[PDB]
């Protein structure tokens, strides 16, 4: 299964550059979500102020 | 400093100039070189002598 | 650019000849006069004449020199039959010194030392149609033997060494052959020398070559595949030949040969009478009955084009 | 050059001069051949014979005889130098 | 003559029929081969060779009969079929090519065929002064056989018949693979070409052995293989196999001319070193002999008769070395081939293997004294740059395989899973991965991306940890 | 720390004009011969400008021609003789003096010698390969192996030394009033009294078992019995000519033909060597500080500094010459290099 070994290790570069697409995504995701949470946070305060 | 002298001393002995062995079927430009060779062993050979009596004292 | 300066030669009879030695610091001049002239080049571009002789009673055909490495030596051949050669003994005591005469039955046509690879060699040519060559056996001793006798069963006119010196080619002459012949054609023959026989023998004939044939030259080969042959005719003809393919289990033979005409030229506009390559065999030079030198050269698509030409004048042509 | 049809031509050359004065010229640069003196057989015979001469002036005439001894019956020598 | 008739597919047929036509033909010409190739040179008559040259050519006479039977086999086979190679080997062309049972001789009738000949040869333990005749050339014989092993399903339709037989009947891949590594020193280049037809052959056996479900087997086998653990630090044998592949030769005395430049003739070695069927620049006798005549030709000394023995004595030397180096390059290209084999050998088994491994701990365990060995292997100056790419895949496919076996631990509950673990080994490992990226220069691209690509799926496993990044 | 000026000719040999030893001024003015063309000069040279009096602006001071003179054949080696006086010799086996006329910027012919250099027996002209100057005696060596001696106000030959040496000379220097020093084809240093009535050298001297050509000699300025040699090989050797036959030190200086060796002539601590390598030496002997540094036999005592002056790929380097500050060099890549604060 030498030609099946060799699929594996190019099947494990595929997973590679889809993890790293994972990590970035949502990482991306997390920010957005936070940038929300923050601008939420000042509309608040806003309003205490108010 | 006895110690680094003696080893100085123990390599230099242990270093002779090789005195040249003439091949048994050497050409006459073969016998012109060995003589120039043993000449040249002859000097190596005074040289060598007069520093390992150096090293020796 | 080109700048030419006329110098007062006050030549006796015109000469019908000028060569250069191998270095260009050295010219010989020959004339109807009888008599040779060596001219050295000094340091501020003048030439002056260092020895003049009476050579022969007879047309001075051709004049060669010899490579550097057998000294100062020069051959010369004539209507009268002979060829002779000469060595510039010098003391400025030159006087370039008779040390043979070549004897062996009509005209010698021209006359070509051998590329010095192959030892202090000369061919002959005559209007007997035999090549002759001679080898002295000793430098120091210009004794001459006679080493081959080639029959061309044409009258002989010119002749050139193959000036290759790849051990992969045997020693070759170009060979020529004036006759008007209304019909033979083959006026170019190629002769090899085979190592198997000690013989010359015929390798090639160009038979496109119908034309009288007035002078001949090999190209240096200069690491080709192929040799380069130029040949003056009633037009200036340019020849490519391979040699052909090989087998090491056996070989005796001449290896024939592939030959193109990679150029004709009719430009000359009168019988071309001489060709000669510059020392790179890049430029042509030619001279024809319409008074004119002619200068060809390939481009880089190999394409030949005339690239000057000359007056009577001594103008270069606007 | 390792011209060693050039060197016996040299060689030759020195021998006229030899042949004809009793004295070699240029004693110093035959003395210092050394390896260089096995380029031709010639000019091994010239050197070699530099070598008896100086023996000769050296008072080793043993050694200078044999050398020359040595030497004409190696033919080294040209068939004159016998 | 025979032989050389074999050479040509399309007579084989005619061939084949011919023998067999007559029941006591085909059974007589068959076995005659057999018994012949049964080289039992004289054994008990107070010695083989008591006389001279005489018996000493009859051995070389048995041996290159050998070789040529042998190299008709082998080529008979990738032929075709119905081959001669099909009824020598013990396969009835009347049945079929995947129906046959393979019996050992006797058994049944079943009559001594090329199969018992040759497992009868390699198994009396090669030490013997011949060892394999394929020393100048070709095959270790035990080669030729391995291969017939492998087309069983290779070629096709040969199935497994073969590999039935060599696991029940002889029990033959265990007994002869105690004795791995073969310490032919005489050609390092026999022992590697052992070697690596061994390793292709065991590699495709375990591999269906297991796609089927034979435990024990594969039990006993990778068991074997990898418990260096001393039982009844004994290194494992597969890292004694690493040990035992040198990745750093020596280096040729530099030629010294008295009469002669060396530039020129390191040139010419150069060039007429023309390439080998396995890529290497070698004149062989052919350039070197020719060349050698021509150089002496070429060089004229007319004159000076008296210098010759000298010049003779200087072209011994040149010729010695030449000789030393296409040696050498010879070396070399199989070294290249057996670290393949061993290579993908190894990873394509244990990776794509059912994963049964029960100390998964132990499996990174391995891992670990793998990469360690590996990598100071390659870090060596003196390393040949023609292992490096072998080395870089194999990395690869370690790492990742190490980085998911790292999640695989992370991902269960049982102090005892990042016990054997170690983040300063983490870090070692990370270290040498590293130095191992800087060495590689600009040519090694593709080392380089399989590195990055193993670099990438090790920082995977991070994503003590803070400690680790700073 | 090099003006570089290119001139459409090789240049052969450079030198400063010598500066009187009461003078303050910095030399200013240099001379060069050019070879392998087809019409060679002489030219003078000037590197300040006859008018700049500020001492506080960088030179950048491209040398200026003052003058030139059209030289037969190839300037094979030039001297000053003194202030005025430039002598040469030719590759046409001449020795020529040449005045230099300050107030007009010309050159002139003021004496030659058309048979210095001479085959006997063809009377064919050899090159003139050395000159060295002692004002007023001037000496010369050729290819055809003779010393001759002039003085610069006398038309004849004051002495020849015939067969002197049976190989080409390449170099000559003064070791004393009376007494010179030529290297050869062979590898011979040879001393000479111009004194002696015979044609044999006084000694020999040669590196033992080698016959590697010598191209250049020069003597410490201050110490006579040291003298500096230059090799086809480019090996720098340092002699005693009072110890031995045999260099002093044998130093790995260049990776072909040495062409010019120079002490320093106020600071002989500093040496300089020019090769066809293209690289142009400065050897410090200084740097460790009456036992001559050049002598030491001792590799612990006395580091030389070795610094290459040029930068890397210049054609060959065929002469220098170090007067003060300054350094001026010639080289086959038709330029001059000019430096005025060489330390």
């Amino acid at each position: 299964f030498l030609k099946n070994e060799k699929d594996n290790a190019l099947l494990s570069a595929i997973e590679e550059s889809r993890k790293r697409t994972f990590v970035m995504a949502e990482e991306y995701h997390r920010e957005s979500m936070l940038v929300e949470w923050e601008q939420v946070k000042q509309r608040v305060l806003h309003t205490l102020l108010a | 400093e006895s110690h680094e002298a003696f080893n100085e001393w123990f390599k230099h002995i242990n270093s002779p100039p090789q005195k040249p062995t003439l091949v048994g079927q050497a050409s006459f430009t073969e016998k012109v070189a060995h003589e120039h060779k043993e000449k040249k062993y002859e000097m190596d050979f005074g040289i060598w002598k007069g520093h390992l009596d150096a090293l020796t004292s | 650019m080109f700048v030419a300066r006329s110098i007062a030669a006050d030549h006796k009879d015109l000469i019908h000849d000028v060569s250069f030695d191998f270095h260009g610091r050295r010219m010989a001049t020959c004339s109807s006069d009888q008599s040779v002239k060596v001219w050295d080049k000094s340091e501020n571009v003048n030439w002056h004449c260092t020895a003049s002789w009476k050579t022969h009673s007879g047309s001075v055909w051709r004049v060669t020199w010899a490579h550097p490495e057998f000294g100062q030596v020069l051959a010369s051949c004539s209507f009268d039959r002979t060829a002779a050669v000469w060595e510039e003994i010098v003391g400025g005591q030159s006087h370039w010194v008779k040390r043979t005469t070549l004897v062996d039955r009509t005209s010698v046509t021209d006359v070509k030392f051998a590329p010095k690879h192959m030892g202090l060699m000369l061919a002959t040519c005559s209007a007997d149609g035999v090549v002759r060559i001679y080898e002295a056996p000793d430098v120091m001793n210009l004794q001459w033997s006679l080493q081959h006798e080639i029959s061309c069963k044409l009258s002989c006119s010119c002749i050139s060494w193959n000036p290759s010196s790849s051990r992969a080619h045997s020693p070759m002459i170009a060979v020529g052959s004036d006759d008007s012949s209304p019909n033979i054609m083959g006026k170019v023959q190629i002769y090899e020398y085979n190592e198997n026989t000690r013989k010359y023998a015929k390798a090639e004939t160009l038979m496109s070559v119908s034309d009288p044939v007035h002078d001949i030259a090999f190209a240096p080969n200069l690491g080709r595949s192929f040799h380069i042959l130029a040949v003056a005719t009633k037009d200036v003809r340019i020849f490519t030949m391979k040699p052909l393919r090989k087998e090491l289990s056996s070989s005796g033979g001449v290896t024939k040969f592939e030959n193109h005409t990679v150029a004709q030229f009719d430009n000359h506009n009168s019988q071309v009478w001489r060709v000669s390559w510059n020392i790179t065999g890049t430029v042509l030079a030619s001279s024809g009955d319409d008074g004119t030198v002619r200068l060809w050269k390939a481009n880089y698509m190999d394409n030949w084009k005339c690239i000057g030409v000359l007056k009577g004048d001594g103008n270069p042509v606007g | 050059a390792k011209d060693a049809a050039f060197a016996t031509l040299i060689s030759d050359r020195f021998l006229k001069e030899y042949c004809e004065r009793g004295n070699f010229t240029d004693l110093d640069l035959i003395d210092n051949l050394g390896s260089a003196m096995l380029l031709s057989d010639r000019l091994t015979f010239l050197g070699k014979y530099r070598e008896f001469h100086r023996m000769y002036s050296q008072e080793q005439f043993s050694e200078a005889a044999s050398l020359l001894l040595s030497l004409m019956t190696a033919r080294i020598a040209p068939c004159s130098f016998w | 003559i025979l032989c050389s008739i074999s050479c040509n597919s399309k007579i084989q047929e005619k061939i084949v029929g011919d023998f067999t036509q007559d029941q006591n033909v085909s059974q007589k010409l068959m076995v005659g081969f057999v018994s012949c190739l049964d080289s039992e040179e004289a054994e008990e008559l107070l010695d083989s060779e008591k006389e001279a040259e005489d018996q000493v050519k009859q051995t070389n006479i048995r041996y290159m009969t050998k070789i040529h039977i042998l190299n008709l086999l082998i080529t008979s086979l990738e032929m075709k079929a119905p081959n001669l190679a099909m009824f020598l080997l013990g396969y009835e062309l009347k049945k079929p090519v995947s129906t046959t049972n393979l019996q050992d001789s006797g058994v049944l009738g079943c009559p001594r065929t090329c199969l018992h000949s040759i497992l009868d040869i390699l198994r009396k333990g090669t030490d013997v002064r011949a060892g394999p005749v394929a020393v100048w050339d070709t095959p270790h014989l035990a080669e030729l056989c391995y291969q017939v092993i492998y087309q069983l399903c290779a070629c096709a339709d040969t199935s497994g018949p073969t590999m039935r037989y060599l696991r029940t009947s002889q029990d033959f891949l265990f007994s002869q693979l105690q004795h791995l590594p073969f310490s032919v020193e005489e050609s390092e280049i026999s022992a590697m070409n052992q070697m690596s037809w061994l390793m292709k052959t065991a590699t495709i056996e375990l591999r269906i052995t297991s796609l089927n479900r034979q435990r024990s087997h594969t039990q006993r086998l990778l068991h074997l293989l990898l418990d260096d653990m001393p039982t009844r630090k004994v290194r494992r044998k597969i890292l004694r196999i690493l040990d035992s592949i040198q990745f750093s030769n020596e280096i040729p005395e530099p030629l010294q001319l008295d009469f002669f430049d060396r530039s020129q003739i390191e040139q010419v070695i150069a060039n007429c070193e023309h390439k080998n069927r396995r890529g290497q620049t070698v004149c062989n006798v052919k350039l070197l002999h020719r060349v050698l005549v021509a150089e002496v030709n070429a060089l004229q000394g007319m004159a000076a008769i008296g210098q010759r023995p000298l010049l003779m004595e200087e072209i011994n030397t040149i010729l010695q070395y030449v000789v030393e180096r296409n040696k050498l390059l010879q070396c070399l290209h199989a070294k290249r081939h057996a670290l393949e084999s061993w290579r993908q050998l190894v990873e394509i088994i244990l990776t794509a293997c059912p994963q049964d491994l029960i100390p998964t701990e132990h499996r990174q365990l391995i891992i670990r004294d793998l990469l360690q060995d590996l990598h100071v292997k390659i870090l060596d100056d003196d390393a040949a740059q023609e292992l490096m790419p072998i080395v870089a895949g194999a990395v690869f496919t370690l790492t990742a395989h190490l980085s998911q076996s790292v999640r695989t631990e992370l991902k269960q509950p049982m102090s005892a899973g990042f016990a054997s673990i170690g983040d300063s080994s983490l870090h070692m490992i990370l270290r040498n991965l590293l130095e191992f990226i800087l060495k590689t220069g600009g040519g090694f691209q593709r080392v380089r991306a399989h590195l990055y690509g193993s670099l990438l799926y090790y920082l995977q496993i991070a994503q003590v940890f803070s400690k680790l990044q700073r | 720390k090099f003006a570089a000026k290119f001139v459409s000719h090789k240049i052969s040999r450079t030198r400063w004009r010598p500066v009187s030893a009461s003078s303050l001024q910095q030399p200013d003015v240099f001379a060069t011969g050019s070879w392998d063309n087809e019409e060679n000069k002489v030219c003078v040279w000037a590197t300040s400008d006859f008018g700049a009096t500020s001492l506080d602006e960088e030179y950048q001071g491209d040398p200026k021609q003052l003058c030139d003179i059209k030289h037969p054949g190839d300037v094979m080696d030039m001297q000053f003789l003194d202030k005025e006086r430039i002598v040469t010799g030719s590759s046409t086996g001449t020795v020529t003096i040449f005045r230099h006329h300050e107030n007009n910027q010309t050159l002139s012919v003021n004496q030659r010698w058309e048979q210095a250099h001479y085959h006997v027996g063809s009377n064919m002209r050899a090159p003139c390969t050395a000159i060295v100057c002692s004002s007023p005696e001037i000496v010369s060596v050729g290819e055809d192996g003779r010393i001759n001696c002039f003085r610069a106000e006398s038309r004849d030959v004051l002495r020849t030394i015939d067969d002197a040496d049976s190989s080409t000379m390449h170099g000559v220097t003064f070791l004393r009033t009376t007494e010179i020093l030529t290297v050869n084809s062979v590898g011979q240093l040879k001393l000479w009294d111009l004194r002696k009535q015979g044609n044999d050298p006084t000694q020999i001297f040669s590196v033992t078992g080698e016959r590697v050509p010598l191209h250049c000699v020069d003597r410490h300025p201050n110490q006579q019995h040291v003298v500096a040699t230059g090799g086809q090989d480019g090996m720098l050797c340092i002699w005693d000519v009072r110890h031995g036959k045999m260099p002093m030190s044998l130093l790995n200086a260049h990776e072909a033909e040495m062409w010019e060796v120079h002490f320093h002539p106020s600071n002989p601590d500093h040496l300089f060597t020019c090769s066809e390598d293209g690289s142009l030496w400065h050897w410090d002997a200084s740097a460790d500080s009456l036992a001559c540094a050049w002598l030491s036999t001792d590799p612990t005592k006395g580091q030389l500094e070795i610094t290459n002056l040029l930068p890397s790929s210049t054609l060959s380097v065929n002469s220098l010459d170090v007067l003060g500050q300054n350094l001026v060099c010639g080289t086959d890549a038709e330029a001059i290099y000019v430096t005025r604060r060489l330390f």
